[PDB]
Order: C-alpha cells, then structure tokens, then sequence
C-alpha cells in the first residue's frame, strides 16, 4: 500500500547458475520475484514493478509496468553470462523512478545482489550518498553466498537509513540450501 | 544504405516543442525521441516524432535510460492513427554527437533493423543545415580499438509536403525570395556556398591545430582525405585550360549580347506604344 | 433504436430504384428512378439474400 | 455573458499537424483534441493536438472513444507537459468552414464537460499558399434565441473585423453558432528554424552544370528566338489598328510573340550570368 | 532598356478611376438576391 | 616528392632513380599503373612519363604543419573572394 | 440477443451511397478527370490510400 | 504582396469541379463556355489563366458553385483512346490481303503516302484527299 513502486534489480552474473539453494540461483531468484511482486502488489490495486539486470552493462528488461505477467515470461531468458557492476547498476534504477508514471508513488528498489560483489567502499557511499538525498530507500538483499556479512554494503545501507533513518534492511541467508521462501520478512513487514 | 534522409517541417518543429516543453532545467540536456516515416527507392522520408523519455548523467557516460513499454505502447496509438508511417530511426538534439550514441542505436535497432538518427540543434544561430542525417556501419580493426562501430553521414535535406507547405508559408509571410531570378541565384548560391566553404575549411584548420598540441595521435586516414584533397585541387590556370575557358566564356557572352539587344527593341516598342498612346489621348482632348 | 430506426422510415417518401449488381466485395449497387446510380457500401434495413438483380 | 473579443491563439505547430491530419483523410471527415490552456476570461490559447483514430469506413465524427483519450492523454503527461483538453477539430474537405448537424451535437458534449471548449474546422483543400481557413467556432445556447437577448455582449470593435462567409452564412452562422477570432503565435526561434531551412542548399553555389549540356540548351532557346523574332515582325503590322478591343481579344487564341520572346530572353540572361559568374568565382575558389 | 523605362513612368497621368461596368447595378443585384437566398 | 605543378618525370630521370636502363623503364611505369598505386600517362616521344595521383601516405609531425599553410594560404584567399561579392553586390542580397 | 441484432442495422443508417463513374484521364496524382454515368464531367481527387 | 494576392486568388480553383467547354470570347475578363451538365453559360476567366490555351472548343474546368473559367485542361476524350500497340493492334499484313492492289494502291496513295511525303503534294500542286470512303458489298 501507500502507493509504493519497485524496481526490481535482478542478477544474472555468470556464477550464479550455482545451484547450492535448490534449482540453481536461476529458479531460486525466479521464485524469489514471485513471492514479493504478487506480494508487492495486493496492498494498493495501484502498484508498479521492473526488472533490471546487473550484467556487464544498462540491461533493463521491463520498465514501470503494473502488469505481473510480464515481469515473470521476462525473466526466462535470462541466462547468467558476465560480471556484475553494481556501482553503475542502481543509478540506472534510479532514472527509471525520475520518469515514472503519476509521481503520487512512494519510491524503492529492492536489491537482488548474489555472486561476488565487487565494491570499492567510498563510492558506495556516495552511491547511498546521493539516493540518500531524493526520497529515495533502496533494499539490498545479501544473496550468493557473497563474503561472510557482506562487509561492504554494511557501509552502505547504514547510511540510507542513518541519523535514525528507520527504512529498508539488509538481509541474508544462510550459505546452506535454505530455501528463499518468506525468509525475506524485514523489509515486507514494515519498512 | 541510404542516399538521402528528407526531414518534414513538423518533424523540425516538434523536436523545438519538445525541448522547450521539458526545457525548463535550463542549463543544458539532450532530448531524445523516436522517429517515424517511410521511404522509397532508397530515400527515406521522415514525417512524424514523438517524444521518448531519456536521462543521463553526465559523468561515466555509459548509464541512460530509453522507456521500451513507452515506445511500445506509444507506437501502437500511432499506427492506429496511420498505418503507412513506421518506426525508422531517432532523433536528438545532441549538438555535438555525444559518446553514448552508439550504443542506444542499438536499442533502437530492434524495432527498425536499419534505423537512421537525426541530430536537430534546438538552438540554431548559424549558416549550415540543422539536420544531419548518420547511419550505423560496422567494421572492426586493429588500430582504433577492438570493438569498432561507427557511423556514417547521409546527405539530408528540409522536404515539403502538399499540406504542410500550405501552413509552412502561411506561417512565415517574413521574407521570400521574391522575384526568383539572378538575384536569389547571386545570393542563395554564390554567397553563401563561400560562406559555407570557408566554415568547412575554418573546420578542418582547427582540427589541424594538433599539430602543436597533440590531441589525438594524427588520426592517419583524416591526413589521407586531406592529400587526396590538395591533388584534385584544379590545375594551375596556365595552360591551354585558359584557352578553353575563353572559348567558352566569351561564347556565352554571345547569347547574353543577343538576349540584351532583343531586350532594349522589346523595350524601345514598349515605350512607343505607351508614348502614342498619351499623344493620342491628347491630341483629341486639346 | 426502434424510435431512431422509424425516424429514417419516418420521412416516408421513398425514391424508387432497381438493384443492378449485388456485389459482394455484401454490397449493392442501385439505379435509382432518375438516371443516376450509387454504390450503396450497406445494403440497409433489408436481407442480403432476399435481393436479386 | 461570452467577451466577443475570445482570440483563440492556435500555435506555430498545432497548425501544421491539423493540416497534416486533415489532407491524410481529405474524402472524410478525422477528428481530434486540441490541448491547450485557457489563460484569460478572454483568450484561449491551443499548445499541442493529438489525432483520433478512425473508426473505419464513412464520413462522419461520429463520436469519440474515452479509453484512446485517456491513454495518450496519460502518456503525453509523463514525458511533455500536463494539459487538458479544450476544443476539437475536424477537417471539412472541402465544403468551407461551418459546423453542420452531427457536429452541433457532438460539440454540446465537449461543452457540458467544459464550458468554453473551442471546436475548430480545417479545410485542408481550399487553403492554398497563404490562407489556411480554419474560422473556430462555437455554439451559442438555444434559450437565448428563444429568449431572443443577442449574446456574445459585444463591448469592443475586435470580432467585427472578419466578414462572414456567405456559405458558412447559409448554415448556423449566428444562429446555431459563433465564430470566434484565430490568430497565431509565432517566435524566431520558431521561424528561423523554419523559413531559413525549407529551401535551402549546402554547395550547388559552385556547381557548373553540365557545361556541355548548357551550350546545347543555349542553342535550342536561340533558334526558337530566330522563329519568334520572325513572327513578331508579322505581329507589328497588323498591330495599331482601330477597336484595340478587338485586337486584344485576337490575342485569345494564337501565341504572342511580345511575350514569348520576353520570356525565353529572361531566362537566356539569367543562366549564363549565373552560369558564367561561377566559372571567375570557382577559377579563384580552387588554386 | 533603362532609359526606355525612364519614359515609360511619365505617360500614366490621371487614368486609374475606370470603372469597369458600373457600381450601382452590382450592387442592388446582389443585395435582392441575398434577401431571397435566405427563404 | 616533386611540387603538382612539375610532375614531369622524364624516362632518364626515372631510371637513375631506380637502376634501370632507360629502354626498360616503360614496364616500371605500367606495373604501376596496373596495380593502382600511381596514375598518369605516358608519352614516348619527348621520354616524359606525367603523373596525376601517387596514393596517399603517412606525415608524422611536420608536413602535417605544412599542410596547415595551405589551408591558411587557401581559407584567406577563399575569404577575400567572399567579401568582394558581397560588396559589389550589395543591391542584389537579403 | 434481438438487441445485438437491431444494433447492426443502426450501424448502417449513417452510411450515405456514393456517385459510379469511370475514369477518364490522370491529369497529376491528386486531380483526376471522371465522368459520373449519370451527368457531367468532373475533375476530383483520389482518396490516399486507394 | 503582389506575389501574395497571386497565391490567395488560387483558392479558386480547388478539388471538386466541372469540366465545360470553350465556346467564344466576348471581351477580356469574360468568355462563353458550355457546362457537361447541358447549358451555355456566360462566366467570367480567371486573370492567370494563359489566354493561349484558350483555343476554340477545348477543355476548360469551371467552379463548382458559379460558373467561372479556373483552368485550361489538355485535351482529351472519353470513348475514343488511341490504339497502343499491345494486345490491341489489328495484326495482319500487307501480304495478309488476297491480291487488291488496285484497290490497296488507291488507299495507299490517299491515306498513307501524305502523311508522310506532305510536302511533295504542295510541291507538284494536287490537294491531298481529306477523307476516303470504302464502299462495297458485304464481305
Ligand atoms: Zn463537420
């Protein structure tokens, strides 16, 4: 509800066709997308999702859509071939909020991160820095068995939401084969 | 590929509309759209535009953002309105032909496999043509870079439609060319084809400015062009091409005398035909 | 409708034509009692079949 | 209590699309929105319009579809600029400039949604060079004539300044409807990226043409003089005779050699002065 | 040719004002047949 | 090497330049031709070979800066021509 | 179900006939000479996209 | 303005016209000419039409509502088109025809031969035959 609007941030990089989840981390996102746009929407019956890809370059799939059909046959054909630049990944999400449909639509993207994410810290910050600045709460959500906490990001989402800037949390799973399922519950339930 | 890209006034004036329409940073920022038109015979015709949301920051210009569902969805609102037009390229105002473009062709290459773009200054205050027409070529080598793609330039020209060159001359009524004769000719050729020479020349002068302070290596084919250039500069003006262009000047003279003596006996007939005119008029009066 | 669909019989001064050819690329083409002859693209209030040249 | 002094200002653009539209369908009838912005309690100003598709075969406006509106409408918003629907055109071939029964109906719609809504026709066959004649109108209330009290409470000398057209007199001119004044907005900006780029060239200036070609056609124009100028000997003579009348309308059915030989002169002089000038300016241009 | 056109602007003196047919007769005319276009 | 105004290379000026004889030098210049690396004529009556195009190749710093010259030397004399109808035309314009 | 049926023939009621000659000539791509197998000659434009 | 009053007065012409016929002359600015509708009317000429068109009975295309002379239309025809080659030509010889050369030499000498040789009638004084008719039994 509250007129949000997501922008899904998908991984395709060329070691996350692992399957040490269950059906590889290709069905494991594809389920992963399912159980939060259907439960993105069913909030507000005035919702809005797309996907983006975080391969080696600006690779968007779907664009601000309310449809859920569409996000869903798009994610097949995604096989995973390349590195992941996620330092150029989010701004390219970002534009897509600036020319969205009404404006009246609370703004987010939920982050999609998996195999080795590749940061140089100070930058990131400035990255959080400037989404920071225009009403903007992104969602990182550690995957891929990355390194141990991801103590990278942790730089990161701290600076969205400091100077008690309760939002959107960082979330992991364990590297076991947990299946994704509801695990992801910190940003649904509240923030 | 394509000899000539014909550009219609309403596309020149939707791509000014849509500038000053979403304009209002100031500054400075491209405009991108999507173009629409047919061609036959191999020359393409360019009638309608519609805007295309675009941004891009400006530092790493590799990040912008084209809405596909936009396009898509657009486009069907306009085939439905006209079946003939169909996507065929891009526009953007991009004075200086930015980087970043020549990846976007690449998006656009989906729905027009050979698509044309059009940069169009919003902001012209100059001599040339505001509308130069550049379509994607490939070749790969090894001197500029691995991964090589670059366009070509297609000679592009303002056409006119039965309709909208109703409302085009109806919109200006500020200055013609009245009396189309020597006088445009004098000056809608002679003059402003120097103008435009010593632009292209001036142009190639600044490049040549690298000389001293190197900006690019000495781009080797560039250099090529310009030997090639000095070689077909005519020959010298002393041998029997002075002959032949006396036989030929001066033949043309013949006519010109013809043409002026026929003229004045036109005219002296004229003159008495109106001057017994009055005389008669007179005459019977007083 | 049938208000509408009366007013145009309403204007009850018909003008008598004879059907010439029953195109169908279900089209008819009449010759109305005055020398002149249409290309009526809708046959109108009357059966495709039931009109014969 | 309308101010007779409306002026709705159209556009440099919106014409052009009008016309554009109009002649694509000249046999029917296209109809569409006009976008733009009431200002004034006395102007109306158009920015921007938008065509409707057609719903097939017959000329008629019929009606319109509201989910084609709304889409468009909801989609120019979010890449142009916010604006709302003021009048509607249609394109009368070539009939004039009226609005006939169908189109009275139709507009009372748009009005009882919007109160000043503007419906505009544009004929697309008659307007030639100069003239585009398009003569916006719009209805006046049927309670009034009845009441009889004349509207539009004329209080300046600004709409009497066009003449009616006796055909558009004939149908509901003043009766069923009132023309309102059109006039144009047009910017520098505008026009010199229009009139100095419609007919323009970047280098035929020093281009020689055909050298061998343009002797050949010197020729031919020449030896066409040797037969006029011999025919405008026999055309002096009988010329200076009584009824001059009568010898001009001799003149209705044979060539006269006064003008011919003008003509081809003028041209004679123009093509080698320019043809001629360009070889000394070239010879200097180049090396 | 220039000194021609030289003479050629004395001549014309005192010969725009001619009517063609007339003024009055068009004018009445039409004004009757408007009066009956109408009903 | 020489000026486009010369170009005039005689049959004995060529065959020093090479090492050959001068009764051999006519199928130098036609394998040349042949190949498409030079055009020109060739005239055995006065032994004078005429050159039209050599193909083009690199200037690496310095006759780059000559070439500089003939464009100012060419833009200014392009310039002077410009001026001098826009002046004794000034009637005929706009 | 009559009710969808009777809507058809309201479809056709705004559908007016049309003139039947032949053509003559092709004086340019918009001006055409046809002669109305009823009356006169007339010179008339073509639709665009016949 | 000139230029303008030129290409104002055009609108005149329009699409949708009636295409009459020249008749005769009256004076300048006027001329009588017959609808295809079936009348003689008298109409007044546009001011930019070459009066050299303005030949005897010709093509010339009136306006719609009243009357007035707006072009002058090359010349044409309706059920008489001249035979071009193709499928349409009669295709039988000379050598087809079963030995008339009285008969074909006649035609020959007043049809075919002053088409072509026209300027040796002149020259020996006979006035070339305007016309032959071909008369006989059936079959
Ligand atoms: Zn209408």
């Amino acid at each position: 509800m509250v007129l949000e609007s997501t922008m899904v941030c998908v991984d395709n990089s060329e070691y996350m066709r692992n399957g040490d989840f269950l059906p590889t981390r290709l069905q494991a996102q594809q389920d992963a997308v399912n159980i939060v746009c259907h439960s993105k929407t069913r909030s507000n019956p005035e919702n809005n999702v797309g996907l983006i890809t975080l391969a080696n370059d600006c690779e968007v799939l779907t664009t601000l859509t309310p449809d859920t059909g569409r996000i869903l046959s798009k994610l097949h054909t995604v096989q995973p071939k390349g590195k992941i630049t996620f330092c150029t990944g989010i701004r390219v999400a970002h534009l897509a909020l600036k020319h969205r449909q009404g404006k009246n639509h609370k703004m987010r993207i939920i982050a999609f991160v998996g195999s080795p994410v590749e940061d140089n810290e100070k930058d990131l910050v400035k990255l959080a820095k400037r989404l920071k600045k225009e009403k903007v709460n992104v969602d990182i959500i550690n995957f891929g068995e990355e390194e141990v906490n991801t103590e990278k990001l942790t730089a990161f989402v701290n600076t969205l939401n400091g100077k008690d800037g309760t939002g959107s949390h960082l979330v992991t799973v364990p590297p076991g084969p947990s299946l994704a399922d509801a695990l992801i519950s910190s940003p649904i339930l509240a923030g | 590929a394509v000899q000539k890209v014909v550009v219609h006034p309403l596309v020149l004036l939707s791509v000014v509309d849509h500038f000053n329409r979403i304009g209002k940073v100031g500054n400075q920022k491209r405009v991108v759209g999507v173009l629409l038109g047919s061609w036959q015979k191999k020359v393409l015709d360019v009638s309608n535009s519609f805007a295309v949301p675009f941004d891009e920051d400006d530092k790493d210009d590799s990040v912008w953002f084209l809405d596909h569902d936009y396009l898509e969805n657009m486009y069907g609102m306009f085939k439905k309105v006209n079946a003939r037009e169909r996507i065929v390229g891009w526009y953007h105002t991009g004075p200086k032909l930015h980087k970043n473009d020549i990846a976007i062709n690449e998006l656009m290459k989906r729905y027009c496999p050979n698509s044309v773009l059009v940069i169009i200054d919003v902001k012209p205050k100059d001599l040339g043509l505001p509308t130069e027409a550049y379509i994607s070529v490939e070749e790969v080598h090894d001197d500029g870079t691995p991964t090589s793609k670059t366009f070509e330039h297609v000679t592009s020209e303002i056409g006119a439609e039965e309709a909208e060159e109703v409302g085009v001359e109806h919109l200006l009524r500020d200055i013609k060319d009245t009396t189309v004769g020597t006088l445009s000719q004098r000056i809608t050729n002679q003059v402003h084809g120097l103008k435009g020479l010593n632009s292209k020349l001036l142009d190639i002068r600044s490049y040549l400015e690298k000389v001293a302070t190197g900006k690019l290596p000495i781009n080797h084919q560039i250099i090529y062009q310009l030997q090639d250039v000095f070689n077909l500069l005519p020959d010298v003006s002393l041998q029997e091409f002075v002959k032949a262009f006396y036989l030929k000047t001066n033949d043309q003279m013949v006519v010109v005398y013809l043409a002026s003596l026929i003229r004045s006996v036109v005219a002296l007939h004229n003159l008495i035909n109106n001057k017994i005119a009055n005389r008669d008029a007179e005459k019977k009066e007083g | 409708e049938n208000s509408e669909k009366i007013k145009v019989n309403k204007t009850l001064p018909y003008l008598v034509s004879n059907v010439i050819e029953l195109l169908d690329v279900k089209c008819a083409v009449i010759k109305t009692s005055t020398r002149q002859t249409y290309f009526l693209p809708v046959i109108g209030l009357v059966d495709a079949e039931k009109l014969k040249p | 209590a309308v101010d007779t002094a409306e002026q709705v200002y159209i556009s440099s653009l919106a014409l052009l699309k009008m016309l554009k539209h109009g002649r694509a369908g000249v046999p029917m009838e296209v109809m569409g929105l006009m976008l733009g912005e009431f200002v004034d309690d006395y102007t109306v100003r158009v920015i921007d319009v938008f065509a409707m598709p057609q719903s097939g075969t017959g000329v008629s406006v019929e009606a319109v579809d509201p989910v084609f509106q709304a889409k468009m409408l909801d989609m120019l918003k979010q890449t142009g600029r916010p604006e709302m629907v003021v009048g509607w055109y249609h394109s009368h071939p070539g009939f004039g400039c009226w609005l006939s029964g169908v189109d009275i109906n139709t507009q009372q719609s748009f009005e009882a949604l919007s109160e000043r809504a503007v419906a505009v026709v544009v004929d697309p066959i008659q307007s030639v060079k100069g003239k585009v004649v398009i003569d916006a109108f719009r209805l006046i209330n049927a309670n009034m004539m009845v009441l009889g009290h004349e509207p539009r409470q004329t209080t300046s000398n600004l709409g009497h300044l066009n003449k009616p057209s006796i055909q558009a007199l004939i149908h509901g001119l003043n009766r069923h409807y009132y023309s309102i004044t059109i006039n144009y907005r047009k910017n520098e900006l505008e026009q010199k990226m229009l009139l100095n780029l419609h007919k323009k060239s970047w280098m035929e200036g020093l281009t020689l043409q055909d050298y061998s070609e343009h002797c050949k056609h010197n020729e031919s124009v020449v030896k066409e003089m040797l037969e006029l100028a011999k025919n405008y000997n026999k055309a002096v003579e009988e010329e200076d005779k009584m009824t001059p009348e009568q010898l001009a309308i001799k003149n209705v059915g044979k060539q006269d050699p006064k003008r011919h030989l003008e003509e081809h002169v003028d041209v004679l002089m123009t093509s080698n002065i320019v043809q001629c000038l360009a070889a000394m300016l070239d010879t200097v241009v180049f090396k | 040719h220039n000194m021609s056109v030289k003479a050629m602007r004395f001549p014309p003196k005192s010969y725009n004002k001619d009517l063609e047919s007339a003024e009055e007769r068009r004018e009445r005319e039409q004004q009757d047949l408007e009066f009956a276009k109408e009903m | 090497t020489r000026p486009a105004n010369h170009r005039q290379l005689t049959f004995e000026e060529i065959a020093k330049s090479a090492k050959i004889t001068v009764n051999e030098v006519e199928l130098l210049v036609m394998k040349a031709l042949s190949v498409g690396l030079v055009k020109g004529s060739i005239d055995e009556v006065d032994k004078r070979v005429h050159m039209t195009w050599v193909q083009p190749r690199v200037l690496d710093l310095q006759q780059i800066k000559g070439m500089k010259d003939r464009l100012e030397f060419w833009c200014t004399d392009v310039k002077s021509m410009e001026m001098l109808v826009e002046h004794q035309a000034h009637d005929i314009l706009t | 179900k009559q009710y969808e049926k009777s809507e058809n023939d309201l479809k056709a009621l705004q559908s007016v006939g049309q003139i039947v000659g032949e053509v003559l000539k092709q004086l340019t791509e918009e001006k055409f000479i046809v002669k109305a197998t009823n009356g006169p000659r007339y010179v008339v434009g073509c639709r665009r996209q016949l | 303005e000139f230029l303008h009053a030129q290409e104002e007065v055009k609108r005149i012409q329009s699409i949708p016209l009636v295409i009459g016929q020249f008749l005769e002359a009256v004076d300048q600015n006027t001329a009588i000419v017959g609808s295809t509708t079936g009348s003689n009317y008298y109409v007044r000429i546009l001011s930019t039409i070459d009066r050299e068109l303005l030949k005897p009975n010709a093509s010339v295309a009136l306006h719609k509502h009243s009357n007035a002379l707006v072009d002058v239309l090359p010349p044409e025809a309706d059920s008489s088109i001249m035979m071009l080659t193709s499928d349409q030509k009669p295709d039988v010889m000379y050598a087809d025809i079963g030995g008339m050369d009285i008969q074909k030499q006649e035609v020959r000498e007043a049809v075919e031969l002053p088409l072509t040789h026209f300027e040796l009638y002149k020259q020996i004084g006979i006035d070339p035959p305007r016309g032959v008719l071909m008369y006989g039994p059936p079959g």
